[PDB]
């Protein structure tokens, strides 16, 4: 339902076929049904309509925190204390956001290989390159940072990076 | 050694007319509260050496005992934070006085020093 967002977790439009039988015996899996929903699925929207029209009476709403977007690691002096705080809580807190982002990338994969039947080799290819570019993103940014990671370690990686990126490109621009 | 010869020092004085322009420790420091545990401390031990019943034996002596280690206490935490604020004002007067041995250094944001990296694997 509308309980989240159908464009972060999107799904097929969910085609399904028509009972087209051949023979004229009962089918039990119809009738199994029927007796399912008649004993188990009304009792159960009762008590949940009840619930529901109880929440009704007293609602309440709670908020998701905003934060605003302090100065980074690059912009504090050596020995600032203060403003090496707050990077390092922005960068803490971005890292966290990552990891979910990652988190939200592979339950798209799981959930494309598990609808898509025997055709998933294929039929999941835009989701398997997405998992591939995100990763590794991920992996550029935080892989081998180790216990007692922080703000400068990943700055220190990046410059190394950086370094090796613009050295590689002025020797290949050198042909 | 370092603060033993100080111009204009009096020998004896234990407390020195300049040591009273300093707010005095008030008397619920935690440091008196910890003297004043210490000589409770030691009139519980003074009833038990003595053989008498530890807690109730003698009221006045105890008593006698905390009072003088509080009062011991106060004049030495008054020392204490005036040979402490000496030492401050006359680190602060020589780095004032030698301007070439304490310059200050050209302020560089982490975006510019180059840190080596060292990956954990
Ligand atoms: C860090 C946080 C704080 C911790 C600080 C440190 C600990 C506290 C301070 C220590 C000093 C204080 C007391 C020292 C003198 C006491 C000596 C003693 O024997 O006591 C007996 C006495 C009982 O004897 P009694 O009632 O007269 O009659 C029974 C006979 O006397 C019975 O006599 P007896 O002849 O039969 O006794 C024989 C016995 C007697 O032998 C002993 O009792 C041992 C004596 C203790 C040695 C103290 C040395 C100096 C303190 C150093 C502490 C070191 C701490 C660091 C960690 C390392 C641990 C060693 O010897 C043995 O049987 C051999 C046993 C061998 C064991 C070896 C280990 C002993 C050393 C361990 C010391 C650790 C601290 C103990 C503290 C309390 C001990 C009583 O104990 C007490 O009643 C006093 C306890 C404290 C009273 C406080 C109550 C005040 C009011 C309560 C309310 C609080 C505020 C209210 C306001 C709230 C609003 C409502
Ligand atoms: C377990 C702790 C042991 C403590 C030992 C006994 C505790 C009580 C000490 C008795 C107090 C009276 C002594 C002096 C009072 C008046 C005399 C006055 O003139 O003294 C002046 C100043 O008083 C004394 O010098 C300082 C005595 C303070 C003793 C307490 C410090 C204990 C060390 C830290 C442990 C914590 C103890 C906590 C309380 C139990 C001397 O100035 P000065 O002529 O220029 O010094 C010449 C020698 N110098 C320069 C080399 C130092």
């Amino acid at each position: 339902p509308d309980s989240w967002d159908k464009d972060v977790y999107p799904e097929p439009p969910r085609r399904t076929p028509a009972p087209a039988p051949q023979t004229s015996l009962p089918n039990p899996v119809t009738y199994l049904t029927k007796i399912f929903d008649l004993l188990v699925d009304r009792p159960v929207t009762l008590a949940r309509e009840f619930i529901e029209q109880q929440h009704a009476k007293n609602r309440y709403y709670y908020y998701h925190r905003e934060f605003r977007r302090v100065p980074d690691i690059t912009e504090c002096e050596e020995k600032d204390i203060l403003c090496m705080f707050e990077a390092e809580m922005q960068w803490r807190r971005d890292y966290k956001v990552d990891q979910e982002i990652v988190n939200i990338i592979q339950e798209r994969l799981k959930a494309c290989q598990q609808r898509e039947g025997e055709s998933y080799r294929q039929n999941c290819a835009k989701e398997l390159e997405q998992f591939t570019q995100v990763s590794k993103a991920f992996q550029d940014r935080y892989s081998d940072l180790g216990a007692h990671y922080s703000a400068r370690k990943c700055l220190a990686k990046q410059k190394q990076r950086m370094l090796a990126e613009r050295k590689a490109a002025k020797e290949a621009a050198a042909a | 050694t370092m603060m033993s010869g100080r111009p204009g020092r009096v020998p004896l004085q234990f407390l020195p007319n300049e040591a009273r322009s300093l707010p005095p420790p008030k008397l619920t420091d935690p440091r008196l509260v910890y003297m004043g545990f210490l000589g409770y401390c030691s009139g519980l031990i003074d009833n038990a050496i003595r053989r008498r019943p530890v807690v109730s034996a003698g009221l006045h002596r105890q008593l006698l005992y905390v009072t003088s280690f509080v009062f011991f206490g106060y004049y030495l935490l008054k020392r204490q934070d005036y040979m402490y604020a000496l030492r401050d004002h006359d680190m602060f007067a020589y780095v004032k006085s030698h301007p070439e041995d304490f310059p200050e250094k050209d302020k560089k944001t982490y975006g510019e020093i180059l840190e080596e990296f060292h990956p954990v694997r």
